[PDB]
């Protein structure tokens, strides 16, 4: 009974300070890069992702915000039967810990016409050994607004924060997989009618022969989850070729910097 | 001295700063008494009698001053005693003084006296001052003492003309401040940080005075500052032998002697003691120490002493209570107004006259302020720092009108007002010092300067004084004030960092010159003198008697202290100090060396703002900060507050400093005094402490770093956050708009497209609108603009465009503004290039053009970013994507010719006995490259290319060709091209004995007179030429047979195409293709050249065979090149040389110890340093290798010939150096001791590296950068001369190889890699350049359709290479529709600028024709600008002056060097100069040239480098005038036309219009000139006329002397002609009016012109001129040459039947005095 006698205050301890500490380190992480790289699907598509884009979505990220980002490349010439990922476009976007949100528009830009789209990357905590239900129904709902996201040809690039380290797999759609995906309304972990048989691993390899690219919106910057009030499914958004600033930037969060400072 | 001792300098320091009291004793005046009071013991010293005057003491009147000082003292009549007994030595000599007087006894009027005898000193007849010919600089140790010290010395100054100024934080408008201003008012700090940067072309040069106002701060912690500015005076003063005055103000306190000494003033001439006596009013000093040590009872007890102190005074004398806080003054008197509201003694200062009472109560109503309100209607006040400049102006005014009867003040009002008050109360001693994180004592400064303000100075006949302090100080402040509180210097507390200055400076260079330079030190006097407190032992000191081996140690501890923290390597063994950028940054932005060891640790380029926060908060300047308890609730409360995260915990202090920064930034108002004080001072530290931050993460390339590092030294600048409205930048807005404006969170970036009624509606404030708008457009913006220009597939030149998008305005953006330019990679991790970049108020409309190089590789990376970002404006930035989609390489260059390995050919394969002797005794055989091209040089016509590193002896191949062309024809012409004229000349000597001297034929070298050089192209077999004295003979190739007749052209050097005068170059070339092309016999094209990659175009435009294409790379020269490229990581151009100068030494004895070397330096200063530091090198060295080859005694008969001291001092040990200063025989002279082989080292001026006559076994290239002084900036060496220099590195009959070190910042290291070791890619840059030539080419006739320009352009090197290298040219494709577009647009462009020049006529758009001015320019080969310019500059009242200012703006002139100074010094006579302007420039060429045109028409002859300026000047000013008479003859005027006629023979012979004729002759004198006046008219034929022994009576002249005046007299003009006209009468209206008048000489042509002040060799030209005088209209012209008899016939269209006279006209170009006119009538 110590009400009066013994007395102690509470100090804020404001959530995001202690990510964004986390998040100043994550360029350690890239240097330990890993593919998961099983055996799967020897004849299907290979996946050449560069290694300065993959670093750098890596660094502008979040441990717990997933973060995500469109593909786009080419085939080598005289050699179809490999993906070069040449461009990831960064879009205004916010994300929990399970699922990323963005707009339902898709990248436009002069620079993009000639590629093609080989479907997104995405951050998440850990490293499941499926691919998520929210990301085959993300993918699914894509493909079924987008006709130019073929489903034999665009992925799914999970990156996911093993400690100290980054393991990559890379999925894609089975036929039964985009049916299920586009008809889902439950966002939960455990949907109905969800099957391991709606994806399968595609090749992936991380290289250094080439270099990628960002593309960037023109009028802000990709993340919104300080401003996830301003963003809204049907925003429409013009790009730019510049690179991506990092997750805890100062223009990412203004309300830290002008809210504490004028009241 | 090798046994040493590291010390530890910490037990060394005077911990108490200025409050160590060295004395142990202290001696009151007599009366002196003390009373005990319960609590406190009270000290009284009664106020001092005046000394009686004593032998001859008699106050100096201002009339018995010297008459220039008195304007000085205008309103004064007598001196004050002080500045009488001082007169003599301040004003009357120039001696170094001290002067110790009590605190305000009027020391200051001394040091007008002082600066008064520097003015004097630079006083003209015409009574102006040369204020641009010195600088006085008075050091002050506050701030506000500055400010007012720059008000009064102003105003007693302005009667003179003199600008008196203080120095603001920037330091880019602070040199324009330093430019005009004459005294310069600083602290000491501001002066030792910008004489810690030097650098180049500074202004510290003129300083003749430096003032040290109360040096007793020696003794303060800030002494030590005051130690490095002496000690770098008077080591400077050494090493210039150029004397500055010193002059010290100080306070009388015990060691005065010891600091005489340390100013070096003569004890006996200029050391003045002056006791408190002579204070100005007599002191009753009134000590007060309390003994009570509990806190509550202390408080209490003084606010009960300073209760009762005042009653003593009420009514009586106003109070001054000074107080050490901003609160303490308001807390303090308010304590003092509620005791007296408790007692009935608030009455006693508030007079029953109300005049006082109700001017208070109406000023407190007036609400100056809160604290005011309350305090003024009762007659107390306050005056501190942050109130208003209106409130602190009525405070003082209220006071000095008597209206205040107690006001309580800080240290700011006793520095920076004059306010003096009967009685001053200093209520406690005890002031918080940030850093020393802790309480602390007063300055002595302060409590002097505090204590000086008691007593007003005519009103009051004593002032009273009351201290109050703890007990334990008593003895303290009694010696201060009582002349007993000795001076000691705190000089080890400081020493590393104070060494590392002089290390960076280049001053210090080991730990002798360390100790050298310590002998300084006041330190060094004071331990001297006193060892026991400096810690030496009295048996040590006679051990050491000069200190040596005590002051090693102390450097030696200092060293390694900067080794260890990484400012400086230090090598134990030698001794010796290499610098570092860590130090030199720590150096010039005034860091502790601790901090900059922390940076380098913790900067990683992965950092962010938390880690970057950190970094700053972990800095050794905020070393004693600490976090109190009853500071960890207002920092908790806003460590969650913050935006950056904080990592550690607030318990840490590292914390609360991140937490302060952050909450200065964001502008919170903290509560705690501590946390205010400890805020300023961190934020005070921040800005220079981010801003090295800055400069290391830049200059690292760290990209994302460096973006952080300039965004947070913005923030903590503007005090905001950049996620603020960049508006709130513009201080004239109010907050409440743009707090609208940030509210609605819309990007600021969308406004710019708004008008401003969308504008004050999007804000929904529509009257603010227009403003709005305003500001928007005011706000700095820049667009970008990129030309890619592939060098390789490697190398990638980029032209930037900036193009300013923003209006201007004075009051917001300056006179400039500042950003930088960062070219960023693909990631934006890494800064391939960046520049800083200047905006200057001129050029504020104006496009800038930027060139830089960046890397590429292959595969292309996607693209490249240039983010030019503001310097100090926040959101300020563009960013341009270069991507490169579209960029097209070039392709690889093909493979080199291979060097096969054929026997060495004999000199017997010329097969020509006569041949033969030109090489026998020589060399035996020919070099491998000549051995391969002799069959097709020799038994060939071929043309030709030979590619091959310099050195390579390319110019043999040239004599073969001409040797096979001297067997063919007997009377063959070949016509060699050299770009550089200095080998041309060296080519003349070695082809005139070769070819003429041995083989009789003409060898001939062109000098740009188209008369000697048409007849000696038609004289001679080889005929050598520099390509535009080419140009301008063969552009008339079709009227000039000879020029066809050419069976030889051999062009050297062709590589130069591509650098800046390649254009003249490949024209010339293309010219001799195109006419061998017309002629039945082909000209033989032999083209020499450097390794090029891309040899095979030049050969293809050129015409030559594959097979017959050698192109060498660098890798086959004869003898083998060894070639090392050392980078220096310093990005300061001083340092970096600084830091090469030991290099040097070490490669001279690594790769040439026995062999001959040559520095090459980047400028004339360079030379003799660097010669005199290779010396200081060698004789430090044990192992020492000498350069002196030959004997002292040999070399006497060649040393005494030389006029520089140092030059032959150097010689003396085997070293010269060239420059181009130097008198030609000396260079000769130096250069054929190089040869001898006497001397083994010559360091020469990079400006000389074209046209040098000597060769080495070892080049060593020192910078690669000189600085141009037009554009303010340092300039890459051409690629170029980099290899001309690397080509001296080659002795084939002498060494097995050369060897060449080429040192280099480190940014340039991999170009140098890539163009060195490789052959060359050479680009055109004719579509630069094409006016000129197209409008010759019109002329001619060569070009008379649009169509003719895109064939002619065809024939050159530039459509060559627009096929292969397209981007370069800004071609986006190689096919033929490209090409022709391409080329139409090229075409149509310079046609159209010439059309708009009216140069050229467009008829129909496609027809051109020559005009008027057309044809003058190409004519006499002058810019078409200089023309146009002419013609729009010339009316007929133009004079001599208009025509020297006009010409001197010619575009020709524009490239004439810069170097200032004696310019600012020769303007001085443009009031004696007969030539108006009204204009004042500086660092102009124009001007110069105007300058050096005048100097030449009054035979200054006096500078030696301007001398050669001036010769260039005068080889382009007859051609000019020329162009100037041709104009004003088409414009039919006299005045004008006959005024350039005559400034012709003017230029020639070196007189103005007013000396009269007979300057002409030679050894000729003005006293000579009066006695010819005297007895006879002043004619040259009137020294003819006299009797030859009259003459000689009238001369008193040498015999040799009157043979020199004959030879002219007997090339002068001896002419008369004949005026007639056919046809006298029978002529009708607009009819032939036909002239003919004939010309008689009395003697045939003996030779040129004679004309000794010219350098040209001229040949006299004339002028017949038929133009009538009233009506300024000129009929006729005719210029002619004449041999001894010629007719010229003019024709004329009459213009009326009226039968009328014409005045005629007989004007030379060269003699003055020749010219006739006569007159003749003629009748319709
Ligand atoms: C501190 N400057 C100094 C110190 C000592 C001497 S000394 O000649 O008296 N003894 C070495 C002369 C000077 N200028
Ligand atoms: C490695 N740090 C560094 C590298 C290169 C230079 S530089 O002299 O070449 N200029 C940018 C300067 C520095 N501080």
């Amino acid at each position: 009974g110590p009400l009066g006698s013994m007395t102690q205050t509470f100090s804020s301890k404001t959530e995001w300070r202690v990510r964004a500490i986390s998040a100043a380190n994550l360029h350690l992480r890239t240097n330990h890069i890993y593919v998961s790289s099983d055996d799967i699907k020897e004849t299907g598509y290979t996946y050449i992702l560069p290694k300065n884009v993959l670093k750098k979505f890596i660094c502008i990220s979040d441990l717990r915000a997933q973060i995500a980002g469109y593909l786009y490349g080419v085939s080598p010439p005289d050699n179809p039967q490999v993906k070069e990922i040449r461009c990831i476009v960064m879009v205004p976007q916010w994300g929990t810990h399970q699922t990323v949100h963005l707009p339902g528009q898709l990248p436009q830009h002069e620079y993009l016409k000639e590629m093609e789209p080989l479907g997104w990357i995405h951050t998440q905590p850990n490293e499941s050994p499926q691919l998520s239900p929210q990301d085959v129904t993300t993918h699914a709902k894509i493909m079924a607004d987008n006709p130019s996201w073929d489903g034999e040809k665009t992925i799914i690039i999970t990156c996911s924060f093993t400690p100290g380290s980054c393991t990559l797999t890379a999925y894609k759609l089975t036929p039964s997989g985009y049916e299920w995906g586009r008809q889902n309304t439950d966002k939960g972990n455990n949907p109905k009618g969800y099957l391991p048989s709606h994806y399968e691993r595609v090749q992936m390899l991380l290289s250094d022969r080439f270099l990628g690219f960002f593309m960037v919106p023109a009028q802000s910057s990709w993340n919104y989850n300080f401003m996830g009030v301003r963003h809204d499914p049907n925003m429409k958004y013009e790009l730019q070729l510049a690179n991506p600033k990092e997750f805890y930037h100062e223009v990412h969060r203004p309300s830290h910097f002008l809210n504490f400072a004028l009241l | 001295l090798a046994p040493r001792q590291v010390l530890d300098l910490e037990d060394l320091v005077f911990t108490q700063g200025s409050h160590f009291m060295a004395n142990k004793r202290c001696q009151l005046p007599d009366g002196s008494f003390r009373r005990q009071r319960k609590g406190y013991e009270e000290v009284h010293v009664p106020a001092l009698k005046p000394k009686p005057f004593g032998s001859e003491e008699q106050l100096l009147p201002v009339e018995k001053l010297p008459k220039y000082a008195q304007a000085g003292f205008e309103g004064f009549k007598t001196l004050n005693r002080i500045q009488s007994k001082l007169y003599r030595a301040a004003l009357e000599t120039d001696e170094n003084l001290l002067l110790c007087a009590p605190t305000g006894a009027g020391k200051t009027n001394v040091a007008l006296m002082c600066m008064l005898r520097e003015i004097g000193k630079h006083i003209n007849m015409d009574g102006t001052i040369n204020v641009d010919d010195f600088k006085i600089i008075y050091i002050a140790p506050m701030r506000s003492l500055v400010q007012e010290m720059v008000g009064s010395f102003g105003k007693r100054l302005a009667t003179y003309g003199i600008t008196v100024a203080e120095l603001t934080g920037d330091h880019q408008l602070c040199k324009e401040e330093i430019s005009a201003t004459q005294i310069i008012v600083c602290t000491p700090e501001k002066w030792d940080i910008i004489t810690r940067k030097g650098g180049e072309r500074t202004y510290t040069q003129l300083v003749r005075l430096i003032i040290l106002d109360e040096i007793h701060l020696l003794h303060d912690d800030r002494g030590p500052v005051l130690e490095a500015l002496v000690a770098r005076a008077i080591r400077n003063i050494e090493m210039t032998q150029e004397d500055v005055r010193l002059i010290g103000l100080s306070a009388t306190l015990p060691n005065y002697e010891d600091v005489a000494t340390f100013l070096r003033v003569d004890p006996a001439k200029g050391l003045f003691y002056f006791d408190n006596s002579f204070r100005p009013v007599p002191l009753e000093q009134t000590y007060v120490g309390i003994t009570e040590k509990k806190a509550i009872k202390r408080f209490q007890i003084m606010n009960e002493i300073v209760y009762e102190k005042i009653m003593e005074h009420a009514g009586k004398n106003q109070v001054l209570v000074f107080v050490h806080s901003r609160k303490e003054t308001g807390k303090t008197a308010r304590a003092i107004r509620d005791m007296c509201l408790e007692k009935d003694t608030l009455g006693l200062f508030l007079r029953e006259g109300s005049a006082s009472t109700e001017v208070l109560r109406t000023e407190a109503e007036q609400c100056k302020n809160l604290e005011l309100k309350d305090l003024l209607p009762y007659g107390f006040a306050i005056h501190h720092a942050g109130m208003t400049r209106v409130d602190r102006t009525l405070v003082e005014d209220l006071f000095a009108d008597k209206h205040i009867q107690v006001l309580v003040s800080t240290a700011t009002l006793a520095w920076g007002v004059n306010l003096p008050a009967h009685t001053v109360i200093i209520k406690g001693t005890q002031v918080y010092s940030p850093e020393k994180g802790r309480w602390t004592e007063l300055g002595a400064l302060d409590i002097l300067q505090m204590l000086g303000r008691a007593g007003r100075p005519q009103y009051d006949t004593k002032g009273e004084g009351i201290l109050i302090t703890s007990h334990g100080e008593l003895q303290y402040y009694l010696s201060l004030l009582n002349q007993q509180l000795p001076i000691e210097s705190q000089m080890v507390s400081k020493l590393p960092d104070m060494l590392n200055a002089e290390i960076v400076l280049g001053n210090v260079q080991n730990a002798k010159d360390a100790v050298n330079w310590l002998g300084y030190a006041y330190l060094y006097i004071r331990m001297l003198r006193s060892p026991t407190l400096y810690g030496i032992s009295h048996d040590d000191l006679k051990g050491d008697p000069l200190l040596d081996q005590r002051r090693l140690d102390l450097v030696h501890t200092a060293a390694l202290m900067l080794d260890k923290n990484n400012l400086v390597k230090y090598d134990k063994k030698t001794g010796n100090f290499q610098v570092t950028e860590l130090g030199r940054i720590a150096s010039h932005y005034y860091i502790t060396n601790d901090t900059v060891q922390t940076y380098n640790q913790l900067l990683k380029p992965t950092l962010s703002e938390i880690e970057l926060f950190r970094v700053f908060s972990l800095s050794s300047e905020f070393k004693n900060i600490t976090v109190r308890e009853e500071e960890k609730l207002e920092l908790q409360k806003l460590l969650e507050r913050v935006p950056i995260p904080v990592k550690e915990s607030i318990e840490e202090p590292s914390a609360k400093i991140n937490v302060l920064l952050q909450a200065f930034i964001s502008q919170l108002k903290l509560e705690g005094f501590a946390l205010m004080a400890d805020m300023v001072y961190v934020t005070q530290s921040a800005g220079r402490l981010m801003r090295a931050i800055f400069e290391i993460v830049l200059n690292r390339g760290w990209a994302q770093l460096t973006d952080k590092t300039l965004n947070l030294c913005k923030m903590i600048d503007k005090r905001m956050w950049q996620s603020m409205c960049p508006l709130r930048q513009f201080r004239k807005l109010p907050e409440e708009v743009v707090k609208k404006i940030e509210k609605k969170n819309f990007p600021f970036e969308r406004l710019y497209d708004l008008n401003h009624n969308e504008i004050g509606e999007l804000i929904r404030m529509p009257k603010m609108g227009k403003t709005i708008h305003k500001y928007v457009h005011l706000f700095p913006k820049l667009e970008l603009s990129v030309h890619l220009q592939p060098i390789t597939r490697s190398t990638l030149k980029v032209e930037l465009t900036i193009t300013p998008d923003f209006q201007w305005d004075e009051k917001v953006h300056g006179s400039s503004e500042a950003f930088w330019i960062l070219v960023e990679d693909v990631d934006s991790e890494v800064i391939l290039h960046h520049e800083y970049f200047l905006l200057k108020a001129k050029y504020a409309q104006d496009e800038h053009l930027i060139t830089f190089f960046v890397p590429v590789f292959e595969p292309l990376p996607p693209q490249y970013f240039i983010r030019v970002v503001s310097d100090r404006w926040l959101s300020c930035e563009t960013q341009l994507p270069v991507s490169f989609r579209h960029l097209i390489l070039p392709e690889k260059y093909p493979p080199p010719t291979e060097l096969l390995d054929l026997q060495p050919l004999p000199v017997s394969a010329l097969r020509n006995s006569a041949f033969e002797s030109l090489y026998q005794d020589k060399f035996p055989f020919f070099n491998p490259i000549q051995t391969q091209v002799f069959n097709t040089v020799y038994n060939s016509d071929d043309n030709v290319f030979v590619g091959a590193p310099t050195g390579s002896g390319k110019t043999i191949c040239a004599e073969f060709a001409i040797l096979r062309m001297l067997l063919q024809s007997s009377e063959g012409r070949c016509v060699y091209i050299t770009p550089m004229e200095a080998l041309a000349e060296q080519v003349y000597m070695d082809w005139y004995e070769k070819f003429q001297d041995r083989l009789n034929k003409k060898v001939v070298l062109l000098t740009g007179e188209t008369s000697t050089d048409l007849k000696l192209l038609g004289k001679g077999n080889i005929i050598i030429s520099t390509p535009e004295k080419w140009d301008i003979l063969s552009r008339r190739w079709k009227q000039r047979k000879n020029v066809q007749n050419i069976n030889l052209f051999v062009v050297d050097e062709v590589h130069l195409i591509g650098g800046e005068n390649g254009p003249v170059l490949e024209v010339i070339c293309s010219r001799m293709r195109y006419i061998s092309s017309q002629i039945e016999r082909p000209i033989r094209i032999v083209a020499l050249s450097s390794s090029l990659s891309n040899a095979k175009d030049v050969a293809h435009w050129l015409g030559c065979s594959a097979t017959s294409t050698f192109n060498f790379h660098p890798n086959v020269r004869p003898v083998p090149l060894e070639l090392h490229i050392q980078g220096f990581n310093i990005s300061h151009t001083q340092t970096r040389l600084l830091s090469m100068a030991k290099p040097v030494y070490h490669a001279i004895t690594k790769h040439s110890p026995k062999k001959p070397v040559i520095v090459f330096v980047p400028s004339r200063k360079q030379t003799r340093l660097t010669a005199i530091d290779i010396l200081t090198t060698c004789a430090a060295d044990i192992q020492r290798q000498r350069f002196l080859h030959c004997t002292e005694k040999d070399l006497i008969p060649y040393l005494e010939k030389l006029s520089d001291s140092t030059l032959k001092e150097t010689l003396l040990n085997g070293v010269g150096y060239l420059h181009e200063g130097l008198s030609p025989m000396e260079r000769r002279l130096v250069e054929q001791l190089f040869s001898s082989g006497a001397i083994q080292v010559v360091v020469a001026s990079r400006s000389l590296c074209w046209g040098m006559n000597v060769a080495a076994h070892l080049v060593i290239i020192m910078d690669t950068q000189y600085y141009n002084g037009k554009i303010h900036a340092y300039v890459d060496y051409p690629i170029y001369d980099v290899l001309q220099m690397v080509g001296h590195a080659n002795r084939p009959l002498q060494d097995d190889e050369g060897r060449c070190v080429i040192m280099c910042q480190g940014s340039k290291k991999d170009f140098f890699k890539k163009f060195l070791y490789e052959p060359l890619p050479v680009e055109s840059h004719l579509d630069h350049c094409m006016h000129d030539h197209f409008n010759a080419e019109i002329v001619t006739k060569t070009i008379e359709n649009k169509q003719d320009a895109v064939d002619y352009l065809t024939w050159t090197f530039l459509y060559r290479r627009m096929t292969q290298n397209p981007n370069y040219y800004n071609l986006q494709g190689i096919s033929h529709r490209h090409l022709s577009d391409h080329l139409s647009e090229l075409v149509e462009q310079t046609l159209s600028d010439l059309e708009q020049s009216k140069c050229i006529s467009i008829e129909d758009e496609m027809d051109v024709a020559p005009l008027n001015l057309g044809m003058i320019a190409a004519y006499y080969y002058i810019n078409y600008t200089t023309i146009e310019l002419f013609s729009m500059s010339l009316n007929a009242k133009t004079k001599v002056r208009g025509l020297i200012e006009i010409i001197s703006n010619a575009a020709e002139y524009e490239n004439i060097p810069i170097r200032h100074h004696e310019d600012n010094l020769l303007r001085q006579l443009a009031q004696k100069v007969p030539h108006k302007l009204n204009n004042p420039k500086f660092n102009d060429p124009h001007v110069k040239t105007n300058l050096l045109l005048q100097a030449h028409l009054s035979r200054m002859q006096l500078s030696a480098e301007l001398q050669s300026d001036t010769e260039e000047i005068l080889s382009k000013a007859i051609r000019l005038i020329q162009a100037c008479v041709d104009v004003l003859s088409s414009n039919g005027w006299l005045s004008p036309a006959l005024a350039a006629m005559e400034l012709a023979q003017m230029v020639t012979q070196a007189m103005w219009s007013k000396d009269s004729y007979l300057k002409q002759l030679p050894h000729f004198t003005s006293e000579h000139i009066k006695r010819c006046t005297d007895k006879g008219v002043e004619s040259v034929f009137d020294i003819m006329e006299m009797e030859d022994e009259e003459r000689n009576a009238l001369l008193q002249l040498t015999d040799s002397q009157i043979a020199d005046v004959a030879r002219f007299c007997n090339r002068y003009p001896n002419i008369e002609l004949s005026y007639e006209v056919v046809d006298k009468d029978s002529i009708r209206s607009g009819g032939p009016v036909v002239v003919l008048v004939q010309l008689e000489r009395e003697e045939e042509v003996t030779g040129p012109v004679i004309a000794p002040l010219f350098p040209q060799k001229r040949e006299e030209g004339w002028w017949v001129v038929i133009g009538d005088a009233k009506s300024n209209s000129l009929i006729s012209i005719k210029r002619l040459t004449l041999q001894q008899k010629a007719k010229v016939k003019l024709d004329f269209v009459a213009p009326a039947t009226g039968a009328h006279n014409y005045t005629l006209y007989f004007m030379s170009d060269a003699y003055m005095g020749c010219d006739q006119e006569y007159k003749f009538s003629v009748d319709v």
